[PDB]
């Protein structure tokens, strides 16, 4: 009856994210205790961020501007989100003087020599609101929240007329040896790749580009023998970082071979996508993709627009 | 009298 | 002078005889071609010669001055002695022949590997060899408590002496007593114990199997197993209790009627035991064919 | 029947019958592994003839038995190996291409999917485009995983081998190799039963081993009989002939395990075929029919093609010959009269009057493996009309049956299809060069013919065909022991075995390694191990609460060490075992462990040489000043290795003191 689909892609890709917006979409809505419950979410993401910039700080021994929050940073340490509750008084205000201090904000500027949450950024220009005790987090927040998934998690849905079944699963080295099971009755593929991943290496290891894995894991998926009767669409996710990173980054360093012009987004984009389908072994094959980026509600309809009418024609029974 | 062969 | 005597009839003694020599024309040349003919082989010659020796040393020498009619003992002093060892221990070696036979077939039967070590194969020859030599040292009261006796009052009449048991009665009871247990009861209950148990494993054969003679080759079997525990029940027990209503009765119950009575039980007894010679190679040739083959074309 | 042939039949079947289930506990000797400080001098032994190899050890049954045993629970690194290559190698007896489609996805999912995923895929990548390409095609052949297991060989060769040796598991292969060096067969390591055929110059009974519980078939031939008929070589030829078809694994053939001889018998130990010979359930069951005889055709042409392959001419191929197994499966038994044609194509007249090809028959032409194929003609011939192509011994004389050189076969039509009329048209040619099998592909010219057209010949190889005879199983399936009966002792008397006659057998006995080795790992591997496991650990534990551990860490230049016997006083218990030290200087000698004492310094070896005392052979050690040591060593191999070591010791002192 209903058609099972996979989301596969390396760990930080953004999967869940999509599962979340395809929920919002053609699912049903949060509710106000979920955005209750998100609220610690968001706080022990903020933590983590916090703990994490704090910790690159010591080993890249970065000198601090302010003296005083020296001391804040210290208590930074202290924290634990083991026995997390909601934000405190003292909390807030020292996080804002650590935001604030330019060396911490050059450290993050760095942030390639580190593991961070790409919601940093927007959870610091958030600051008071969220940090608010009157804490009312919109669709954005929600969306912008990273739990690591792990296990595989299928999530029925459908569509206007069709019975569409999603399955997530987690991206991580460690976990993606569970996708054994999943495989059974795949009728089509979805492929997340982080279009801003060719600069951060992995977590798992901190030798290994990101891209390099997630372009061995496509290879990998697509040799697969059972595959061959179902579709694959390769979501390139994350355009909305890329086009920062790469006028911050330079593409050459990463991949050499892109010998295209600098600070072309739309070019880099383009090289990444012909790399990523040239991975294929037969060209009989046909692989789509669509630039998009989960955190835009808009990007994810008009893709899924189109994904759900390739699809159905992909399968006529 | 009594019996004299065993 | 004539105090001594038995009158026992002669036309019994004749017809005693008579059945004595069939049994002696029978035996002494079925066991001895038995014996020719041969680990279960070296124990059923060792038997087959004991039966022999039995046949050859008892029944003659016996004939004359205890089966026949003539009180006064002809054989001398040492006759005396010669005698009655010669008959106990001829009598232990087919008793412990018949014993050793039941533990080897119960050995080959129920322990089939192990029992080739034990045996030790031609170790066996040894095995009854020391049989019989124990059966010769079992008998050696024979030889000095049976001796020449002057029993008659007068004492110088022409069978004034005869041989009997020297040594008080006592001690020829309790000899007695030991000589019954050690050369029957102890192989009966050997005997009948074994061939149960082997009994009983071929009756869990035969009901398994539940062929042409297969079943009828194992209902012989064991029919021939049991009338053996039988036949030495008839043969052997007669013996020992008329030797036990001798030796522990005393004289205050003994009368001319039970000493005839006596007498002719000795008959009785007698070709009871002797018959057991003659019934071995009989039973061999009714159990098995192969022996059978040797033994009619020999 | 008498009681006692009843009793000897319905032995024999429960001793072939007895725990069934259960074969380990069939076993009446127990098989007793030397200590674990063997391997000090097995190692050596091992390692001086180049037997320690990856190659060699996992190749043999225990070996690679100990191997896996060791990875899978003593190597976490080597466990997913062995288990991709057991998994491999189960996949490869698969037989049906539908059961095989999913085995062969269940196999690339565990052991290449989620490795690959997991990127802890460590095989190469031609290995990796080769199953895939033959996935996605879908091809399932068993040669899928091919690559793979030479891959996985490659990687077991490396450290996980070394890790092998250096562990106790390579001391358990050298106990199991110690016991199987130190074969030494007698009469009383066999519960004999009833006899089951005679003929030639021995009998033939139904064994029991002692030590294994396995039932075989024993031939017991006659030394004095041997004489008196001059068939020496004819004994040593059979031999010969059992050892060069023994070696491998055709299942067509009644192999041999072992061969001794005592001092009246040379015996041969053989598979036991309780089914009987085809002879005896052709008087039985009546002649077969056509699609009967098929499968007897077929299995028997594919047993003539190993002995030809192995340049071996079947002189004596009837249906007596023939013996069936439990499941009505036939082998070839007796091959007392084949003969090696490659050196020199015989020229005798052997074989059984009716069943003999022309050319065997005609006097001096030389023939070769051909004589077999005429053999089979007359061998089907018989099995469809009971009586061979010719006249039978009641219908003429041995003359007459061998006029067939001067006729032709009936091939009546009325008993035979025309394709079974064309194969025995082509087998029984009197002209050798134009009769099947004697040409071209030789055997493979038989199995094209059109009468196995609907034969799958694989398929015959891996005997998945349905018997058309099943022999009975509540039966001996022979002739009762009577009927046998037994060669007449006075035939030999006046037949004396010289030395001259001993010494021609002296080299007789033998044993086949892998025929053994499958024995053990077939009915007592696990048992005995896991009881000298048992009896090891109590010797540890007694050593450590009492101390005196094994050895003091060997020294620290000891060449080897091991238990031997000193000798050399008639007045003292002379089997003094005590544990006994090489060194390059000297040979040091220890009591219960309290402390060694030197015994000799090399410079004092005359010479060492071997003697026999006791029924026992002795290392003769002999010392300057005339005096000298007797050492008896617990086996062959020790006692071969101490001799070796001893020697070179000896010889480097003196060459540099020299
Ligand atoms: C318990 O056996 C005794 C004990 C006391 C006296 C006589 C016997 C005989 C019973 C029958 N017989 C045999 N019995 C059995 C049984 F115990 C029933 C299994 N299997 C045999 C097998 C062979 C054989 N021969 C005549 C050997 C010829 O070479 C005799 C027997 C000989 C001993
Ligand atoms: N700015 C931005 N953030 C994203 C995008 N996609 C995912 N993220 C963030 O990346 C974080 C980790 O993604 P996650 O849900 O764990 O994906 P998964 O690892 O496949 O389950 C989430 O907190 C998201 O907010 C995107 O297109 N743009
Ligand atoms: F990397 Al994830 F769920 F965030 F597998
Ligand atoms: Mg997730």
């Amino acid at each position: 009856r209903e058609l099972k689909l996979l989301l596969l892609g390396t760990g930080e890709s953004g999967k869940s994210t999509f599962i979340k917006q395809m929920r919002i979409i053609h699912g049903s809505g949060y509710s106000d205790e979920d955005k209750r419950g998100f609220t610690k979410l968001v706080y022990q993401n903020i933590f983590t961020a916090m703990q994490a910039m704090i910790r690159a700080m010591d080993t890249l021994k970065i000198p601090y501007k302010y003296e005083h929050n020296k001391a804040h940073a210290q208590l930074v340490r202290e924290v634990d989100v083991e026995k997390v509750s909601a934000f405190e008084n003292p909390y807030v205000d020292a996080i804002k003087s650590l935001w604030n201090d330019p060396g911490i904000q050059e450290c993050y500027d760095r942030r390639r020599e580190y593991q961070l949450s790409d919601s940093t950024k927007y959870y610091l220009n958030d600051l008071d609101r969220v940090a608010d005790p009157a804490y009312l987090p919109t669709q954005q927040d929600v969306l912008r929240v990273r739990v690591p998934t792990t296990g595989i998690i299928e999530y029925p849905f459908d569509l206007q007329s069709v019975i569409f079944r999603m399955v997530d699963v987690g991206g991580q080295r460690s976990e993606r040896r569970k996708w054994i099971h999943c495989f059974e009755n795949v009728t089509s593929i979805m492929f997340l790749v982080a279009l801003s991943e060719y600069d951060q290496v992995l977590v798992e290891s901190d030798n290994e580009n990101r891209m390099e894995e997630s372009k061995a894991l496509f290879r990998t998926i697509i040799t697969y023998p059972w595959f061959q009767n179902s579709s694959v669409i390769l979501f390139l996710n994350k355009k909305d970082l890329l086009e920062e990173k790469i006028m911050y980054s330079h593409l050459v360093d990463y991949f050499p071979e892109y010998d295209g012009p600098q600070r072309d987004a739309q070019a880099a984009r383009e090289f990444i996508l012909k790399m990523f389908v040239d991975l294929n072994p037969d060209s009989d094959k046909i692989i789509y993709s669509h630039f998009t980026c989960a955190t835009d509600t808009e990007n994810i309809r008009f893709v899924f627009a189109a994904v759900k009418d390739t699809i159905l024609q992909l399968n006529l029974k | 009298r009594r019996p004299y062969i065993l | 002078s004539s105090e001594l005597d038995v009158n026992t009839d002669i036309y019994s003694k004749v017809l005693v005889t008579a059945v004595y020599l069939a049994l002696f024309v029978v035996g002494t040349v079925g066991n001895t071609v038995t014996a020719f003919t041969l680990t279960v082989h070296y124990h059923l010659g060792s038997l087959a010669l004991s039966d022999l020796l039995t046949l050859l040393l008892a029944m003659p020498v016996e004939l004359y001055n205890f089966i026949w009619v003539h009180h006064p003992w002809a054989f001398g002093d040492a006759g005396c002695r010669g005698y009655y060892f010669l008959r106990d221990a001829c009598t232990y070696a087919t008793a412990l022949n018949v014993a050793s036979l039941s533990v080897e077939r119960y050995l080959a039967i129920c322990h089939p590997f192990k029992a080739k070590t034990l045996m030790s194969r031609s170790r066996t020859k040894k095995f009854i060899s020391a049989i019989w030599l124990a059966s010769a040292l079992l008998a050696v009261p024979m030889l000095f408590t049976m001796g020449e006796q002057n029993r008659s009052a007068d004492g110088q009449h022409a069978g004034g002496l005869v041989c009997t048991p020297t040594i008080h009665t006592a001690t020829v009871k309790v000899v007695i007593q030991v000589n019954t247990f050690m050369s029957f009861i102890f192989p009966m209950v050997v005997i009948s114990v074994l061939n149960t148990i082997i009994a009983n494993k071929l009756t869990v054969m035969v009901r398994q199997a539940a062929e042409p003679g297969r079943v009828q080759a194992l209902r012989h079997g064991v029919r021939v197993l049991r009338a053996v525990v039988i036949a030495f029940v008839v043969c052997w027990l007669p013996y020992h209790v008329r030797r036990l209503m001798f030796c522990y009765i005393s004289d205050e119950q003994w009368t001319p009627f039970l000493y005839d009575f006596y007498h002719y039980f000795y008959m009785v007894t007698n070709a009871l035991f002797y018959v057991s010679s003659t019934i071995n190679p009989i039973l061999y040739n009714l159990v098995s064919a192969n022996f059978r083959h040797i033994f009619l074309a020999t | 029947a008498d009681l006692e042939a009843v009793l000897a039949d319905v032995s024999y079947l429960m001793a072939m019958e007895k725990s069934k289930a259960t074969p380990a506990a069939r076993a009446s000797k127990k098989i007793l592994l030397p200590e674990p400080s063997i391997r000090s001098v097995m190692q050596k032994y091992l390692e001086d003839r180049g037997e320690v190899t990856f190659e060699k050890i996992f190749s043999q049954k225990l070996g690679y038995l100990l191997f896996r045993d060791f990875c899978l629970k003593h190597l976490e690194e080597a466990k997913p190996l062995v288990e991709f290559y057991e998994e491999i190698k189960k996949y490869e007896k698969l037989e049906t291409e539908e059961e095989r489609l999913v085995c062969s996805r269940e196999i690339f999912d565990t052991y290449i999917m989620k490795e690959l995923l997991a990127c802890s895929h460590p095989f190469s990548k031609s290995a990796i485009e080769h199953v895939q390409g033959h996935l996605v095609k879908k091809q399932v052949p068993p040669d899928l995983f091919q690559p793979y297991i030479e891959e996985i060989c490659q990687n077991l060769r490396g450290d996980v081998f070394q890790k092998f040796i250096e562990s106790d598991k390579f001391t358990r292969f050298c106990q199991w190799k110690n016991v199987e060096l130190n074969i030494h067969l007698t009469m009383n390591d066999f519960s004999v039963h009833r006899i089951i055929g005679r003929g030639g110059f021995g009998e033939v009974y139904g064994c029991r081993k002692a030590d294994t519980g396995k039932m075989y078939a024993m031939k017991c031939l006659d030394k004095k009989r041997i004489k008196m008929k001059q068939g020496e070589t004819l004994a040593l030829n059979e031999r010969i002939m059992l050892s060069l078809v023994s070696t491998g694994d055709c299942p067509f053939i009644v192999c041999m395990s072992y061969a001794f001889h005592t001092p009246d018998k040379l015996s041969f130990i053989l598979d036991l075929m309780n089914g009987g010979d085809l002879h005896y359930h052709l008087s039985q069951h009546g002649v077969f029919s056509e699609p009967d005889m098929i499968f007897y055709a077929a299995e028997i042409i594919l047993g003539l093609e190993h002995m030809h392959n192995r340049f071996v001419v079947y002189r004596d191929l009837k249906p007596a010959n023939i013996l069936l197994d439990e499941h009505g499966h036939v082998r070839i038994s007796d091959l007392g009269l084949a003969c090696d044609f490659s050196k020199k194509k015989p020229h005798a007249s052997v074989g059984t009057h009716g069943y003999m090809a022309p050319e065997v028959l005609q006097k001096g032409v030389a023939y070769d493996s051909s004589a077999d194929w005429f053999s089979l003609g007359c061998m089907l011939f018989k099995l469809l009309r009971g009586h061979s192509p010719f006249r039978q011994h009641k219908t003429k004389d041995k003359h007459e049956i061998d006029r067939m050189t001067l006729t032709m076969a009936v091939e009546l039509p009325d008993s035979f299809s025309p394709e079974l009329r064309s194969l025995l048209e082509g087998l029984l040619q009197r002209d050798v060069n134009r009769r099947l099998g004697c040409l071209g592909r030789g055997a493979q010219e038989v199995k094209e013919s059109p009468f196995f057209r609907d034969l799958d010949w694989q398929m015959v190889f891996l005997q998945k065909y349905p018997p058309p005879l099943i022999p009975p199983r509540g039966e001996v399936n022979a002739a009762d022991a009577f009927d046998i009966g037994s060669f007449d002792e006075e035939d030999t008397k006046g037949i004396k075995l010289l030395d001259s006659d001993q010494e021609l057998y002296r080299n007789f006995p033998l044993t086949i390694s892998e025929r053994w080795q499958q024995e053990v790992a077939e009915t007592v591997f696990d048992t005995i191990n896991a009881e000298t496991d048992r009896l090891e650990a109590r010797k540890k534990t007694k050593n450590k609460q009492l101390g005196h551990e094994e050895d003091y860490a060997l020294g620290k230049d000891c060449i080897m060490h091991g238990y031997m016997s000193k000798m050399g006083n008639p007045f003292l218990t002379q089997w003094q075992r005590r544990y006994f030290y090489l060194f390059p200087n000297r040979l040091e000698w220890r009591g219960e462990g309290e402390a060694p004492q030197s015994l000799l310094t090399m410079e004092e070896i005359q010479s060492v040489e071997e003697t026999q005392i006791k029924e026992r052979k002795c290392l003769l050690l002999k010392i300057r000043g005339g005096k000298q040591f007797v050492l008896q060593c617990d086996s062959d191999p020790e006692l071969v290795q101490w001799k070796k070591e001893l020697r070179d010791a000896y010889r480097e002192a003196q060459q540099l003191v020299q």
